[PDB]
């Protein structure tokens, strides 16, 4: 997820116009993917 | 036996005009189960998923 | 159509009779009695919900504010109620009161049209014929036979009065709306073409017709009095008026009471005068557009198995004297067998008309038998015979005009074809033969033409 | 022709209504009744053949303002499609005649309210959700004599004045369930007091949560919003759009639940935080309180 988040970011660089419409749909549902998976990344917890 | 119900909310994708927003259910959105151009839908709430 | 399109719909024949009207009368017009017609007559929703948008608001609005209105997704039926917000002749676009385009009613129907909705005063509950507070104590069904005669008389007028004798002056009232057409070679009126219809729906919406062809004159008729007697039937029965109308009246009034009773929505009493009750016929002017009734067990049944159309028979005093102005038929010798061999008489009175339209409505549409008890179409295969006995009459015809023949170039020709083209007294042109039909009724302007080019 | 129908919904509250007046305001109980003045007379302009319906909610019941219950109302119905037995009044419903026979019912049936109302058993509030239990009754009388020919195309008129009470707002969400079937509307017209579950009518069948700022401006909102007709509401738009939203949470608990559980196999929604059972006596067994109380 880390370098597959970073090729649209390369990409809408271009066309602005476009890119403000494409950030407000799929950011609130990968948000809570991520912090799944950012809380097992720091864990030193078995229970 | 059964645990965790989803108790979605109703929701309409707008502010004041439905033209004037990208309305709801459309390309981008995550919902791409049944595309096409309606005017509201449901969203989990542990996930925000329209 | 030749004459009862605008019959079928009242709210507009009352917008294309207003166009053409004195500006002193409409201003009359302008009542109480009237805002409760001009809204009821409609249909459409958005034609009726404008007449509460200019009660509200004192001040003229601007087109801004009509225009956002229909929000995006209402436009296309903006344009319908655009032309008949000049058929009821009420708004007026000033300016710019306030903005850009400031649309306004007229003040003086306004102010009627609160005291017939929120507001009241005094006069309203003084006049006569618009309230007439009197109740009914009269038998009923002994009053309604009354109202079957004064529709029958009209009938013997469309024949030729077989017993009648009356001196009722309805035979030149039918005339001017193309129902009577006076017989040249004798003296008793007969039929139009578009008069055999009037024959067969049987509703009450034409004599809304016949009462205003008096005020077609425009010479001294006024409708501020017509409209505010017109609406005493308009409510159903129970609304009188016992002998507040004879104190309250004059001789314009007295006139178009008698004619009103002729026609068959009110009923008068003995001397034309004391107490009048109006007929039950009236009740349908204001229920709906059209109507039916008038019989419990239809013992009348066509045939739909060959072509000579077997009419009904054995019904009434009614369908004894319709059928024979329709083309004269034949009856054999039990219970009148009307419509037997039926070849050359239908082609009788299409010789005078082409009332086409009319037997196919009086062979479908009689008394309803066929579309209820059976299920396939009710005319076989006559829809074809009948377009061809109409063409039989096409075969000829009865015009004058005059030739011109003998020209020059073939290019001359076809300037002279644009000059009766423009006046209207072209009939048929030739460019192959280079010959022009010219009626006599402008053949002393078309002669200057040729001379001069 | 055609036929109408309009159930208006007045929240007669004397106890609300009654402290109003004192908070210097123009809009008391005696201008109340002008509203069904002025929306009783515009729905009869359109049409000279429609019929008139108001329901009134009281702290003790739901009475019918029009027809009454009592004598002249009750048994014998004073409405324009009956010609016998009543034509006095109903034969010039072109201007003032019935129209004014159909308020001075609403008059004379809110004398027998307003004197029976001694308030000396404390305080019971309005009990606003057996309002629209009489109005689905009522509909239904006259639809399956109308059916005919005819169809009678109606709506429903809902006016909130008041909060509730100790009623169990279950029953308020049986008639919207029960107004579906037959393809009614609901409409709401809230005037100050709030409450999440008259909004609920207005999204499940398609209405429209209106809300009235000031009290004198009730004429505009209540003739071209809330209109009969039901024609061009779609196309309509004048209130402003929906900005809230309210639904429903917990049934016999104090959380707002949105993951939780039932009690065990009933319809009592809880929570999740429940190893046995709660309020009932069911069972449930340990194959899950050990996975959900551990994450
Ligand atoms: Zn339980």
């Amino acid at each position: 997820f880390q370098v597959t988040k970073l090729c649209p970011f390369q990409e809408k660089i271009r066309r602005q116009y476009l890119s403000t419409n494409l950030v407000s749909h799929i950011e609130e549902m990968l948000q809570t993917a991520y912090n799944k998976l950012h809380t097992w990344q720091s864990r030193r917890l078995m229970k | 036996s059964l645990i965790r119900m989803g108790f979605p909310q109703h929701t309409i994708a707008s502010l004041s005009d439905q033209d004037a927003k990208p309305s709801f259910s459309m390309a981008h959105l995550d919902g791409n189960t049944e595309p096409g151009l309606t005017l509201g839908g449901y969203f989990c709430p542990q996930c925000r998923a329209k | 159509s030749r004459g009862l399109n605008r019959v079928h719909l009242q709210c507009r024949n009352l917008q294309e009779f207003l166009g053409g009207l004195s500006p002193g009368v409409l201003d009359r017009l302008y009542g109480h009695p009237a805002t409760c017609l001009a809204v009821f007559r409609e249909l459409p929703s958005l034609a009726k919900n404008w007449v509460m948008r200019m009660l509200f608001l004192e001040q003229p609005l601007p087109q801004a504010a009509v225009a956002l209105w229909v929000k995006k997704e209402f436009s296309k039926a903006q344009e319908e109620s655009t032309g008949l917000l000049s058929g009821l002749r009420i708004w007026h676009t000033q300016l710019l009161p306030g903005g850009l385009q400031g649309l306004i009613l007229n003040p003086i129907f306004r102010q009627n049209l609160r005291i017939a909705l929120l507001g009241g005063g005094k006069a309203w509950s003084d006049d006569t014929s618009q309230l007439g507070p009197d109740k009914h104590a009269r038998d009923v069904p002994s009053l309604d036979k009354y109202a079957e005669e004064r529709w029958e008389v009209v009938l013997h007028f469309m024949v030729g009065s077989p017993s009648a004798a009356v001196s009722q002056d309805l035979a030149q009232l039918l005339s001017q709306a193309g129902l009577m057409k006076s017989t040249e070679p004798g003296e008793p009126p007969c039929i139009t073409s578009a008069g055999f219809q009037f024959l067969l729906l049987d509703t009450p919406a034409q004599l809304w017709y016949f009462m205003l062809q008096y005020l077609q004159t425009a010479q001294s008729r006024g409708m501020d009095l017509v409209e505010i007697l017109s609406f005493l039937f308009q409510l159903s029965f129970s609304t009188l008026g016992k002998d507040y109308s004879v104190e309250g009246m004059s001789d314009s009034l007295l006139n178009f009471l008698q004619h009103l009773r002729e026609f068959g929505l009110v009923f008068q009493r003995k001397r034309k005068s004391r107490r009048y009750y109006p007929t039950r016929l009236a009740i349908n002017l204001s229920s709906g557009v059209s109507g039916a009734g008038g019989t419990v067990h239809q013992p009348g049944f066509i045939v739909v198995e060959t072509n000579y159309r077997l009419y009904a028979y054995t019904e009434s005093e009614l369908q004894i004297a319709l059928i024979a102005l329709f083309s004269e038929m034949l009856y054999r010798f039990p219970n009148m067998v009307v419509a037997q061999v039926t070849r050359e008489s239908v082609q009788q009175a299409i010789a005078s008309g082409i009332t086409a339209q009319q037997i196919i409505h009086f062979l479908r549409t009689r008394a309803h038998p066929v579309m209820l008890k059976q299920t396939p179409v009710l005319p076989p295969t006559i829809t074809d015979q009948i377009r061809l006995w109409e063409l039989e009459r096409d075969r000829l015809r009865f015009t004058e005009g005059v030739l011109y023949n003998q020209f020059l170039s073939q290019v001359d020709f076809e300037l002279l074809l644009a000059h009766a083209r423009e006046l209207g007294v072209l009939v048929f042109e030739n460019s192959a033969k280079r010959l022009m039909v010219v009626t006599p009724a402008g053949h002393s302007d078309v002669k200057r033409f040729w001379k001069r080019q | 022709d055609e036929l109408n129908l309009l159930v208006i919904v007045v929240d007669a509250n004397p106890i609300w209504w009654g402290k109003q007046a004192l908070k210097e305001s123009q809009f008391t109980l005696s201008k109340c009744i002008d509203a069904v003045m002025v929306l009783g007379n515009s729905h009869l302009f359109m049409n000279r053949s429609n019929k008139l319906a108001v329901i009134a909610s009281h702290i003790q019941e739901s009475r019918f303002l029009y027809p009454g219950k009592n004598g002249r109302l009750g048994d014998f119905f004073g409405d324009p499609g009956n010609p016998p037995e009543f034509n006095p009044s109903g034969s010039k419903d072109g201007k003032y005649e019935l129209l004014t026979s159909a308020n001075e019912v609403i008059v004379e049936e809110i004398k027998d309210l307003m004197t029976k109302s001694d308030i000396k058993g404390q305080h019971t509030e309005t009990l606003l959700a057996g309002s629209l239990a009489k109005a689905l009754c009522y509909i239904h009388r006259m639809n399956k004599e109308v059916k005919d020919n005819q169809e009678m195309k109606s709506r429903i008129l809902v006016i909130k004045a008041a909060e509730d009470s100790a009623l169990q707002y279950m029953n308020f969400m049986n008639v919207i369930f029960a107004a579906q079937k037959q393809n009614i509307l609901i409409d709401a017209c809230v005037l100050d007091s709030d409450s999440g579950l008259l909004q609920q009518a207005c999204d499940i069948t398609g209405g429209l949560y209106l809300k009235v700022p000031q009290m004198p401006s009730l004429l505009q909102y209540l003739l071209w919003v809330f209109l009969p007709d039901q024609d061009q509401r779609s196309q309509l738009i004048l209130p402003p759009p929906v900005h809230v939203d309210y639904r429903a949470a917990c049934f016999c608990h104090r959380n707002l639940i949105e993951i939780g559980y039932v009690c065990s196999v009933c319809l009592s929604i809880f929570c999740n935080f429940s190893p046995i059972c709660t309020t009932c006596e069911t069972a449930f067994k340990i194959s899950l309180p050990p996975v959900l109380k551990a994450k």
